């Protein structure tokens, strides 16, 4: 009779139809991804169209229920998720232009080919060749040529597209009762209506700043050390007092520093903890790798895999005749159906990635009892964080000795711990200033704090001030240097990696104190501990029904982001970096002294 | 699509009772008038077994 019962009946009918239609859409997408054939393409297109039309009509019927008279938090959360207009609030011409802009950005990024002048007979694409030439080459001018050519071409073809894109997204967000598109992206972390656990959209940025202020010294030491090692690579081009040259960061954009392990090794004489040779000698196939991962997940107390998971997942490349997407992806098809799309190779990296995707599948498995629209992570960081903690735990030497990959006579001295921690720092700590800089630039350009003709000058200055990386040459507004990254060009939120990075170490400390680990955090294993699995599963079972602050209080006993686990993880590496930065200068200057 | 179930009913069923009625469930105050739409849903939903 009341509005709330009407909302409950509407949500029940929406949940049933949504799970059926979602299952059909996900099955068609799976059939396309494991079998790239044109009938699968048109089936996926038809299912996606029917799914988008279904959510359009259900949102149209859902916006007839005002939220101010609903007191139940779960029904309010489901209706708040359903009533979001997205791009539908605009006129048809502006919406069509926005979709056209997004499609043409996707086609420019996917088919962007940049090659050498005067040799146009064939050219090299970004994904096969430019990543390899950025990660493996040691030539300064070759990397400079590739970097400048790609940024020049992509910036000139993408600058008016981004110019229209920022205005259209700003109009979309202001029509959707948001301050800017950055506020719309920060709305995923918004918690309203719960006493004591309330989190605002505006607070997150200073919270990130509050974490970053304590991130900044450790990164500075790492930056100095990296600079010193790059000084070994390049003798005269890099200045002791200045920043790093932009085209020397090991990737196309500087997002990850993990390609510098060869150049920045602490102890090159010591071997690594790579167990690929043990897998290939003992013939460890992909099925038994996933069985070992399942054994790890039943050691901690989580439920084992379903029969349909083993029957329907394709864990091996099918062959030349059938083409499939090689990207590792965990699929929640709905109706209790969970699959992993992974072209497994016999390596340690694929073993860790298999653990990561099985962590994704376990996270999807735990909230199956929840309603369909709440079957997600509490925020965007939790979903990747719960897989990255499994990737952390599986990579330990104790776990490798436990499962027979590593010999029981292996000596774990401090030097291999230092080089492993430095590799983890280059993978994890390296991406944090780039992520915070990029997100803060995107937030100010959506907010209008940055003037239209001052984008590059502001961006490079922040790269000098935050990341400590200097440009090779000055760039004017004819270039669009941010837009060369995959996430920004295809309308993706970027703060999920920063939040995932913090939640990863927070969850790691919570499980390790739950499992009674008496040593350093990087040696900790969550295997054979039922209590840690129960403590984690308490968060896993909630899904999106509860606020992410409440889930964080359930795991780590704190309701806000904390940076103390990350610095506690890297503490011996921090002491080592303090020891070996006595001769070098910690910190950087914003001047163009290197180049 | 040949297996169906009743999702909406005004009152709970008595023991050993069946309901084969196809009347549109009136969840609000407005009369349904036999036509589905907003706040008027068909009670029998299909068990799409796969
Ligand atoms: C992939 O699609 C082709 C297209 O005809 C089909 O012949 C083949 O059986 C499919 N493979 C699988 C594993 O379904
Ligand atoms: C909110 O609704 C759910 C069902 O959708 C119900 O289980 C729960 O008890 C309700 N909460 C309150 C506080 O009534
Ligand atoms: C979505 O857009 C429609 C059309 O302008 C509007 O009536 C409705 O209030 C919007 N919903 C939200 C949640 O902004
Ligand atoms: C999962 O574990 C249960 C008992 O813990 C067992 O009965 C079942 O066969 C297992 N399933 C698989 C696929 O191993
Ligand atoms: C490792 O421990 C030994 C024994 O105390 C010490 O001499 C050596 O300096 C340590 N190495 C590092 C890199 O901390
Ligand atoms: C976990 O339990 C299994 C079986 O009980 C055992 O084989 C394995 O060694 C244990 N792991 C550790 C680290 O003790």
């Amino acid at each position: 009779s009341t509005i709330e019962e009407q909302a409950k009946t509407f949500l029940d009918k929406f949940n049933h139809e949504a799970e059926d239609l979602f299952y059909q859409s996900s099955l068609a997408s799976w059939n396309y991804n494991t079998n790239i054939t044109e009938e699968n393409v048109q089936n996926m297109n038809n299912a996606g169209d029917k799914w988008s039309a279904f959510l359009k009509e259900q949102s149209t019927l859902a916006q007839m229920y005002p939220l101010q008279e609903i007191q139940n938090l779960t029904v309010k959360l489901q209706l708040q998720a359903l009533q979001q207009n997205g791009s539908s609030v605009l006129s048809e011409d502006k919406s069509k232009r926005l979709n056209t802009i997004l499609n043409t950005m996707s086609t420019i990024y996917s088919t962007g080919k940049v090659c050498n002048p005067d040799n146009p007979q064939e050219c090299l694409l970004l994904e096969p060749g430019l990543n390899e030439i950025m990660a493996n080459s040691l030539d300064y001018n070759e990397r400079l040529w590739a970097w400048e050519s790609w940024r020049s071409e992509v910036g000139k073809q993408l600058r008016p597209l981004y110019e229209e894109y920022v205005v259209l997204k700003n109009e979309m967000a202001r029509a959707n009762h948001y301050e800017d598109y950055g506020d719309y992206w920060r709305g995923d972390y918004e918690v309203n209506g719960v006493d004591g656990y309330d989190y605002s959209r505006g607070q997150l940025i200073e919270d990130v700043e509050h974490t970053f202020e304590e991130i900044k010294p450790l990164y500075e030491h790492l930056h100095a050390y990296v600079r010193a090692k790059l000084m070994n690579a390049y003798p005269s081009y890099i200045s002791p007092i200045g920043c790093l040259p932009a085209h020397l960061l090991g990737d196309m954009w500087g997002r990850f520093w993990t390609n510098l392990y060869s150049l920045t090794v602490p102890f090159g004489q010591k071997p690594n903890i790579d167990v690929t040779d043990a897998m290939v000698d003992q013939a460890w196939d992909a099925q038994r790798i996933f069985k070992e991962a399942e054994k790890f997940f039943v050691s901690v107390g989580l439920p084992n895999m379903t029969q349909g998971f083993w029957e329907n997942s394709m864990l091996t490349d099918p062959g030349n005749v059938q083409k499939a997407v090689c990207h590792p992806t965990a699929w929640d098809l709905g109706k209790g159906d969970f699959r992993i799309l992974m072209c497994t190779k016999v390596t340690m990296d694929d073993f860790l990635t298999a653990h990561h995707e099985m962590g994704h599948i376990q996270y999807d498995m735990a909230y199956a009892a929840q309603p369909f629209l709440l079957r997600n992570g509490a925020n965007e960081g939790f979903h990747e964080a719960v897989g990255e903690i499994m990737s952390l735990s599986a990579a330990t030497p104790k776990h490798l000795k436990s499962i027979g990959l590593l010999s029981p006579d292996f000596q774990e001295d401090n030097e291999t711990e230092i080089n492993f921690l430095l590799k983890q720092a280059l993978t994890i700590v390296g991406t944090l200033p780039f992520t915070y800089m990029l997100e803060k630039w995107r937030w100010m350009v959506f907010k209008g704090e940055i003037p239209k003709d001052q984008w590059m000058k502001k961006w490079w200055e922040m790269k000098r001030e935050i990341v400590g990386v200097v440009e090779p040459v000055p760039h004017d507004e004819t270039y669009c240097d941010p837009a060369s990254l995959f996430h920004v060009s295809n309308d993706y939120s970027f703060i999920r990696y920063y939040t995932r990075t913090l939640y990863q170490f927070q969850f790691q400390e919570a499980l390790c104190q739950a499992a009674k680990h008496e040593g350093p955090l990087h040696k900790c294993d969550i295997s054979n501990s039922t209590e840690a699995g129960q403590k984690l599963f308490n968060m896993l079972r909630l899904g999106k029904s509860e606020p992410w602050t409440l889930a964080l209080e359930n795991v780590v006993g704190a309701k806000n982001m904390n940076v103390r686990p990350l610095l506690n993880y890297f503490e011996p590496l921090f002491t080592w970096l303090k020891d070996q930065n006595k001769n070098s200068f910690v910190g950087w200057s914003t001047d163009w002294s290197p180049y | 699509y040949n297996y169906l179930y009743r999702l909406f009913r005004k009152s709970n069923l008595k023991p050993f009772e069946r309901d084969i009625s196809t009347e549109i469930y009136q969840a609000g105050n407005k009369p349904c008038n036999g036509v589905a739409g907003f706040n008027c849903y068909f009670p029998l939903r299909s068990y799409g077994f796969r």
